[PDB]
């Protein structure tokens, strides 16, 4: 995890 | 210039090529990019709650079309790539890559420049929707929080959460007191409000939480009447019922999570996914040794304890009906 989004 | 020149001048990785091609395709914005300078820039920065130390460095390093051609090229197209989706919550949050720090202060603060260059457009969008000025400004001040966080986390000036600021700058997320709400849509297209909790603003007191919840429906029904959400949805380490092992009944998180209805299945215990999320938000974790992290609060102790015990944290999802 550690990246964000939301897709 | 062309995508490959820009990519190479800036030291951007080869995976960014498609993005750079897409920005090339899109071209420069109709309204030319303008950066505020001097005391104009200082007033805007201060209004957006950027710490004085960073603001001063931001103004000193502001890039220039002639000396910084590759950077300027990217600045205009990145700006354009954001405004073309103004008001559009169905578009993905693409802020563009971070710039290698070998480019110096203008590279470190690149997405701050994008944000400042985009303020007039979103403020126009706010005006068109009838958003009160105080709501508009209060929403945009997360820039300051995100700048300050970069410095805490890494020790020098920057802002590397540009994917997140695409929400503020598209006019799809608003801070309404202690909580933020974004225009959002489930997999089946059903409208809801995404709920987020900014760091600045103090503890998540039940009264401040409940005032924010009361503001959501009337705000969105007035200014975005076509959206029609009845429900706020959240995904967060804060919704992990495992916190109940460690925090007391006075905990704001424990008290407030009791109103939430979780809609995801119990996670596999070996699932180590929510681990990086809780470490970011509690510690702004950046690769360092675990017993080296502070242990001042019950939550700081909790997070490490559980992880030391060989156990995992999970991001849980749920909803609350809008009052
Ligand atoms: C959201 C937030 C404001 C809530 O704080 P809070 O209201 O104080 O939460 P609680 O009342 O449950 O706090 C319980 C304990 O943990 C401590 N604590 C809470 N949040 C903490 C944090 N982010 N870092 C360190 N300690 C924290 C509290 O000081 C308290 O300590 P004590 O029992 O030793 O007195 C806070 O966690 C925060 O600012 N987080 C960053 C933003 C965030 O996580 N947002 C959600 C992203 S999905
Ligand atoms: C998502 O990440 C960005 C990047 O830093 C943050 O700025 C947001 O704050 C993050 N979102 C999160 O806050 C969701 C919280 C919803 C939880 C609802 C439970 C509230 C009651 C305990
Ligand atoms: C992320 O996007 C998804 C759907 O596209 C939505 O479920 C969720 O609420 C969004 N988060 C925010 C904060 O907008
Ligand atoms: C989620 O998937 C999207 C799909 O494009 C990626 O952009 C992102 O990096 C993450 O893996």
């Amino acid at each position: 995890x550690y990246x964000x989004x939301y897709x | 210039m062309d995508p490959e020149t820009v990519r190479i001048a800036l030291g951007l990785e080869e995976r960014t090529a498609a993005w750079l091609t897409e920005l090339d395709e899109l071209g420069p914005p109709a309204e030319p990019v303008r950066l505020p300078r001097g005391e104009e820039a200082r007033d805007l920065l201060r209004r957006l709650e950027v710490p004085e130390l960073d603001a001063e460095e931001i103004v000193a390093a502001a890039p220039d079309p002639d000396r910084d051609p590759a950077l300027w090229w990217l600045l205009e197209r990145t700006h354009h790539a954001i405004v073309r989706h103004m008001g559009d919550h169905r578009a993905k949050p693409r802020g563009g890559p971070p710039l290698p720090y070998e480019g110096g202060a203008a590279a470190r603060y690149f997405h701050v420049y994008v944000f400042l260059a985009t303020v007039p457009a979103v403020r126009r969008f706010h005006a068109e929707r009838g958003i009160p000025d105080e709501v508009g400004w209060e929403t945009l001040t997360q820039l300051g929080e995100l700048v300050a966080i970069h410095r805490r986390k890494y020790g020098q000036g920057g802002m590397n959460m540009q994917w997140w600021t695409t929400y503020h700058l598209r006019g799809i997320l608003y801070r309404l007191g202690r909580l933020q709400f974004s225009l959002a849509t489930g997999k089946d297209g059903t409208p809801h409000l995404g709920l987020a909790v900014p760091e600045w603003g103090g503890p998540l007191l039940p009264k401040a939480y409940d005032e924010s919840l009361h503001r959501a429906r009337p705000f969105f029904d007035r200014h975005f009447p076509e959206h029609g959400a009845r429900v706020a949805w959240g995904s967060s380490w804060m919704l992990d019922p495992q916190l109940e092992e460690y925090l007391t009944e006075d905990s704001n998180i424990i008290q407030l999570a009791r109103f939430w209805t979780l809609t995801d299945s119990a996670p596999e215990p070996g699932n180590a996914d929510g681990d990086s999320s809780i470490l970011e938000f509690v510690f702004r974790y950046n690769g360092q040794p675990l017993d080296e992290l502070p242990q001042r609060s019950s939550l700081e102790r909790a997070v490490i304890a559980h992880l030391k015990a060989g156990r995992h944290w999970h991001m849980r999802t749920g909803f609350v009906k809008l009052p």
